């Protein structure tokens, strides 16, 4: 036809996703997400909607041969340049904001759903594909990456939009870090990890129903994030923590974050 | 083909670990075709130099082409990952291999505007090859208005 | 700004609607429908989406200084010319069809939501504004115009797309008539009126639940529509009745009506 | 202003009845400005000759202008409702009054292509007035390619 499959990128939440050639015009790799039923620079564009049976659709999406991870995992020992971070970060938010309004919630902001062009333009994506981390040290055990899942969600309380903001802070952190910030193996374990840094929120910030109540956890500190997100600046520290805030109502908005003095 | 798919998908996703696993602690032939008959080096996450490298170190025919006669170097160059473009080259990839439409690596770079690639390639590329539109790198660099490029090319 | 309000056209289902000047480029009157959240020739085009607060929007729409009513209420004693009717009618359907696909249902097809240009091009609209008729003869009493509301709706059974088709037949009729066809004061009264013409449908055409069952009504005739829609032709009579059919499943489609031999 | 709004809105909606009510069995001064300072004749449903008439019969200054110096005649003409354009005129409206951009009634008609209006106006209009773009009715009729118009104008 006007596209040529070349591989199953993988299989996940959304069926299998493939890499194809956009010979339709020429060259360019593209992604195919098969779907049965019965504009922004920083967001992957839907290119086409092939009807595979009169319904089966085949969405053809923009695609990039680099994600936030391979890039970070690639950069020179000193690290991503300050402004580079600030930049990706701005776009990451910019497209984020765009998603939110138009009432869309990403819900899966891992760095693998974050594409970065050779140019450096950031375009969010959503393959619904998993990645399974095996663990370091003796009592090894697998974990799929939820290291970017908000408290609200680990707690199974809220699943509101701020959900995405938690995820961005986690990423922001990882741009200075070049290693995921909070990396546990269980929902409760993950909660642990978040808390050792951000500290036991106040009883008034934790929700009722929840299977994991505040009492389940220790108070232990509220460590200065900077001994983790090494080298962030003060204005960033502010934005970072404005994302990384346990209580979702009291968590910065994308729209707002965007207007933050880090991007002065 | 199974492993063709297991290794390609890994490559594609930029999962280094798997690629290194399926290669070593699994022993998949780098060139193993997927159910679409493409090898992994072909479909890999072009920005993942490490994957490119890993594959090329276990063999992996750097010189291979698409239905549309395209190949690792066209992709790399078109995508801008020079880091990888080098790797490919440093491992014998041929830069002067034309794609189905006649465009060669450097045509793509110019087309896309990847200055440093164009820079990297120009040297070793036949700047006389004609595009499907009959253009040479320079003529297209011009057709586009890629000053910086035109300049590299001039030499 | 780039528009200048000149008046509240009125206030209704959708807030207040205004008439403004499109000086943005120049001249042309336009309509502003204020909205808070948290292409076709025969349909009024949305022109702009001004953000009044970063959400408040202000939609700027195409607007015309004439509706189907003032026009009919204006035409020469003999009446709208046959082909003129046929024509408006075609467009009215044409844009109707366009609305329907793209799964939109007008639901309010009165002749006031029907704009007609000096040229004669018809463009549907939706101001959600009411009009309140006071009544002729002794026992006078007001009524808002539901004279275009389908049975399904008066009966509160269905609210499906055919709903709009009923409304078009009512209009079609009124183009030959230059006076609304069915004009009652109550939902039950309205039902009466429809029935005196179209006649008591069959028990098998009326729905269960309904507060007003078939038995509530007399059988009385099935009068020949033409002694009402004076001067229609036979091919029109067919289309008219194909719209004016009590049973919605058995009611012509816009798409279909459009292909009807009245437009041969 | 209240009644300014009650009468304007009526006009605007083309509700004759109300306009006649608010005028008679209510006694609103035709010229009563709305909260936007425009009178009803100004914002009326231009295709509703009956409203235009009704207003003009109870007075209503036919000669009035917009912020952009626009007026009943520009609107009417631009909209094509000659029926109303006449009424306005027949009641003293001035046809040769220029709008903010210099265009006068007839400019609008030509611009829009309302042949009979152009026809109706040409007679009484200064076909020498220049458009903001410096054009006279004819020059624009020409600039557009409005044959039928150009012809009317020729005389």
């Amino acid at each position: 036809q006007q596209y040529e499959c070349v591989a199953e990128i993988g299989e996940g939440a959304y069926g299998k996703v493939f890499k194809a050639r956009d010979l339709k015009n020429g060259g360019r790799f593209v992604a195919l997400k098969r779907v049965r039923v019965q504009e922004h620079p920083n967001v992957v564009r839907l290119f086409d909607v092939c009807t595979v049976s009169r319904t089966k659709l085949t969405l053809v999406f923009e695609h990039v041969d680099q994600d936030l991870t391979t890039y970070l995992d690639k950069v020179p020992e000193p690290g991503v340049p300050t402004e580079t971070i600030k930049d990706m970060m701005f776009q990451l938010l910019r497209g984020l904001d765009f998603l939110h309004s138009h009432r869309v919630v990403h819900r899966d902001l891992k760095p693998q759903n974050i594409l970065v062009t050779s140019s450096g333009q950031i375009k969010l994506a959503d393959f619904g594909l998993a990645r399974i981390y095996s663990f370091q040290m003796a009592l090894t055990s697998v974990v799929v990456t939820l290291w970017y899942r908000a408290p609200e969600v680990l707690l199974q309380s809220s699943y509101a939009t701020p959900v995405d903001l938690w995820s961005v802070g986690c990423i922001f952190a990882e741009m200075f870090r070049r290693k995921p910030l909070f990396r546990g193996s269980s929902d409760v374990d993950q909660l642990g990890k978040i808390l050792d840094v951000i500290g036991l929120p106040g009883e008034e910030d934790w929700p009722r129903d929840v299977a994991l109540p505040r009492q389940a956890f220790h108070s232990k500190s509220a460590q200065p994030i900077e001994k983790f997100v090494t080298d962030i600046d003060e204005l960033g520290k502010d934005l970072l923590l404005k994302c990384l805030t346990f209580n979702p109502a009291k968590r910065i908005s994308a729209y707002s974050a965007l207007s933050h003095p880090y991007f002065q | 083909v199974r492993a063709g798919d297991r290794l390609s998908g890994a490559a594609a996703r930029g999962d280094v670990q798997e690629v290194r696993r399926l290669l070593h602690r699994e022993l998949v032939h780098p060139d193993a075709l997927n159910r679409f008959g493409k090898t992994a080096l072909q479909v890999m996450m072009f920005g993942s130099t490490a994957i490119a490298l890993e594959l090329l170190k276990q063999g992996a025919s750097p010189n291979v082409q698409d239905t549309s006669g395209t190949s690792p170097v066209h992709d790399a160059a078109r995508t801008g990952f020079l880091d990888t473009l080098k790797v490919l080259v440093e491992h014998g990839a041929d830069v002067n291999v034309p794609d189905g439409t006649g465009a060669l690596p450097i045509h793509l770079a110019v087309q896309e505007g990847h200055t440093a690639v164009v820079s990297f390639l120009a040297a070793e590329s036949d700047l006389h090859r004609r595009d499907a539109r009959g253009l040479t790198p320079l003529e297209l660099a011009l057709q586009r208005g890629a000053q910086d490029l035109v300049d590299i090319l001039q030499g």
